[PDB]
């Protein structure tokens, strides 16, 4: 086999030393975003059929 | 002696394994399904086709919007690159390739170029400032070009079979930065909202998060259970989508380093050719072997909705900018612009 | 919805020109050529160009005399490398003198020049007993098939006023990653014969945008059967493409190549070597049939799908003719409806 092994196991102390965030406060600064631009979003908020380009 | 150096390097790596596995599970102290829980769903919101674009002769592989949220492009086998005028359906240009085989498509957000690729294994650069001719062919990729993306006028990502990706510098038409480390094809790449980081589709089950500036792999994300045909940014750049043949699609967060949440349903067993958010990220489209685009609920893990208007599998998709509408593309040589 | 009908009228503009180009695609017959690198898929498709265009002029040649010499020098380099592998001395020990001054000169360009000096260099080691003596030996190292070829023929291509024959060009060996896609009419048909060239990736996620093509030309070759397995790599290739469902009424067409080499190295080399259950004589014939039935047995549509097998010289632009003359029928025969 390849002497290529050894950077592997160095990518993957890489992958190892890292800053890890609790699930919860991604998953709720996702929400934060979602709700945020809601309104924003054409194909959940309907806008009016005069202005779409579409009609 | 040198399987005993390589048995020491096995089980070092092993160990190495364990603790990013050990260190994710100590960071789930919930899920994202929990705490959207009392999020209102989506419920079931129905579409129709508001645009039929006609005249590609062949299976369409790929399709870019452009930044205006009007013009789009196509990349079909039939040797063709079509600029669409989404409104009126009318044909802006069409450009032969000098390569008939070409799996993928790309529109410079300054609107003045246009990319696309296929088995030939280049990157072709379109000038689009009377009619249509080359300006750039970045070659060096040694497997076919899965797909392209413009940070500028002036710079391209692309991806390919050969295992690699790769930052261009269109000017000097030479590679600036070549990603390594996937032990399978690469089918698909996204760049981050500010261009800092991509994310990358394999044939590997995995994807990989890279840094454009220093050129290196930050972060790798498992657990599909096949080739991941497609890959999406959410709209914040703190996570990311993927498209798979194992009928599934999952949700990673970058911050947590791991998998949130999977979109899949029972029944649903073909591949995902294309990945694409909605504005608000609320969204998530997926092209389907089953010629269908199922519509999810990112927060909610729930189908939103289906849209068949083809009778051959979807290849890609896209939203425009405004989020204003959807396109498809597929094997029936037909485009549908959704809304 | 005025001014802006001026851009209607180019869209329609546009709308005519691709059903042009898709009425005349639709009558241009696809061909796939496969099978593994130096199979001989480069020289078939010359031999298209040669046979039924008109072929290679001299202008044409002039354009290859530099890749003849590059060939000529990187053989001749890869002997003496094996030499040292080996363990073989050369005939003369002063022409380690010349291997030297070949790596050397070897190094003055990036593309093939030919000079005197060199000639003298290549001629000399070539003619060395050592050389030769590793050259035999040749089937235990990568090595071109057309060497001894071009090296034999040195003295005529070291010229001065050299211009390639058409048997020059064919002979010579370029690799390219990107695929090869050429054009031409043969009988009122015209034809697009695809060459995906060197492909490097796993062709699971590639082979079905090939769904449809008319007939795949599978090229294999013979001689590799006692170099190492090349032959049984083949095997597993092949087992691929004919079995696979994309292909199902595309028409699978199976050169055996190089039957010139394999014939001559049965001489020698045991077909014991590539399939050690061989009990039969070593002889070209029976041989070279042995091989056809093990990649024929490799079909599981056999009910279905039918293998045509072909045992081809593709260096030979009559027994390539021939050859392809079969293969038109077998198009029009298989597929009409
Ligand atoms: N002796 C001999 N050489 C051949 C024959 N067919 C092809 N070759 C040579 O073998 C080499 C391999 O052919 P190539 O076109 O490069 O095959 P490819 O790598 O699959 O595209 C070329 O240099 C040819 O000139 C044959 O029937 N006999």
């Amino acid at each position: 086999s390849i002497a290529q092994a050894r950077k592997l196991v160095e990518q993957l102390k890489m992958e190892a030393n890292i800053d890890r965030i609790k699930v919860s406060k991604a998953a709720a600064d996702l929400m934060a975003y979602c709700e945020a631009h809601a309104k924003e979003d054409p194909l959940l908020t309907p806008v009016p059929a005069s202005e779409n380009p579409f009609r | 002696s040198a399987m005993s150096e390589l048995d020491q390097l096995r089980q070092e790596a092993e160990q190495l394994k364990n603790q990013i596995r050990d260190a994710r599970k100590a960071c789930a102290d919930a899920t994202l399904s929990q705490i959207t829980n009392n999020i209102d769903p989506v419920g079931r919101i129905q579409m129709r086709t508001r645009r039929t674009l006609r005249g590609h002769l062949a299976k369409i592989y790929a399709m870019h919007w452009g930044t205006d949220s009007r013009l789009l492009v196509s990349a079909s086998q039939d040797g063709k690159l079509i600029i669409w005028d989404s409104y009126t359906t009318n044909k802006v240009h069409a450009i032969p390739l000098r390569s008939s085989w070409v799996m993928t498509c790309a529109y410079a957000p300054s609107g003045n170029y246009v990319a696309c690729g296929g088995l030939d294994n280049i990157c072709s650069i379109y000038n689009l400032k009377g009619n249509v001719r080359v300006s750039r062919e970045l070659a060096g990729h040694t497997g076919y070009l899965s797909c392209c993306r413009f940070l500028d006028d002036n710079q391209i990502v692309t991806s390919s079979g050969d295992t690699t990706c790769a930052l261009w510098d269109i000017e000097t038409g030479q590679q600036t930065t070549t990603f390594t480390g996937h032990t399978g094809d690469v089918m698909s790449l996204s760049l981050a909202p500010d261009t800092r980081l991509f994310v990358s589709g394999a044939c590997d089950a995995s994807a990989k998060l890279w840094d454009v500036r220093e050129g290196m792999c930050r972060q790798t994300f498992t657990g599909h259970e096949s080739d991941i045909n497609a890959i999406c940014f959410f709209p914040n750049g703190n996570a990311f989508a993927t498209g798979s043949d194992d009928a599934t699609c999952r949700l990673f967060d970058l911050r947590a380093d791991q998998e949130l949440m999977t979109y899949s349903h029972d029944n649903i067993i073909c591949g995902i050719t294309s990945v694409s958010f909605s504005k608000s990220g609320r969204l998530l489209l997926a092209g389907y072997d089953d010629f269908n685009c199922n519509v999810w609920d990112a927060l909610k893990a729930d189908r939103a909705g289906v849209l068949a208007g083809h009778d051959n599998r979807v290849s890609c998709l896209g939203v425009t900018d405004d989020g204003m509408a959807v396109a498809t593309g597929s094997w029936d040589s037909f485009l549908k612009i959704w809304n | 919805s005025a001014e802006d009908k001026a851009a209607v009228e180019r869209s329609k503009m546009i709308d005519r020109n691709l059903r042009e180009d898709g009425e005349k695609a639709a009558r241009e017959v696809k061909l796939l050529l496969l099978g593994a690198g130096e199979s001989g898929k480069s020289t078939i498709v010359k031999q298209m160009k040669i046979i039924h265009e008109a072929g290679y002029s001299e202008e044409e040649c002039k354009q290859y005399k530099a890749v003849v010499y590059s060939n000529t020098i990187q053989s001749i380099i890869a002997i003496i490398r094996a030499m040292g592998r080996l363990k073989i001395d050369f005939g003369d020990a002063a022409r380690a003198d010349d291997a030297r001054q070949l790596f050397v000169l070897a190094g003055a360009a990036e593309e093939g020049f030919m000079t005197a000096e060199l000639a003298g260099v290549i001629k000399r080691l070539w003619k060395d007993s050592g050389v030769q003596a590793c050259f035999n030996r040749s089937r235990e190292y990568q090595l071109n098939d057309s060497a001894a070829y071009y090296l034999n023929d040195l003295d005529r291509i070291a010229q001065p006023n050299y211009i390639p024959t058409q048997q020059d060009v064919l002979r010579t060996r370029v690799k390219t990653t990107g695929i090869v896609e050429t054009h031409f009419t043969f009988k009122d048909l015209h034809f697009k014969m695809f060459d995906v060239g060197a492909q490097r990736s796993e062709r699971k996620k590639w082979i079905h945008c090939f769904e449809g093509v008319t007939a795949i030309i599978f090229c294999v070759a013979l001689s590799d059967y006692d170099l190492v397995n090349r032959m049984h790599e083949s095997m597993k290739l092949f087992d691929s493409i004919c079995n696979n469902k994309w292909f199902t009424d595309t028409s699978i067409i199976l050169f055996l190549n190089k039957k010139d080499l394999f014939e001559e190295k049965i001489k020698k080399s045991p077909l014991t070597i590539c399939y050690p259950e061989y009990a039969g004589s070593n002889t070209y014939e029976e041989a070279a049939a042995y091989i056809q039935c093990q990649f024929e047995d490799l079909n599981k549509r056999k009910d279905t799908k039918e293998i045509y097998t072909h045992f081809t010289c593709s260096t030979d632009t009559k027994n390539v003719q021939f050859v392809f003359d079969a293969v038109t029928d077998v198009i029009i025969k298989n597929n009409l409806k």
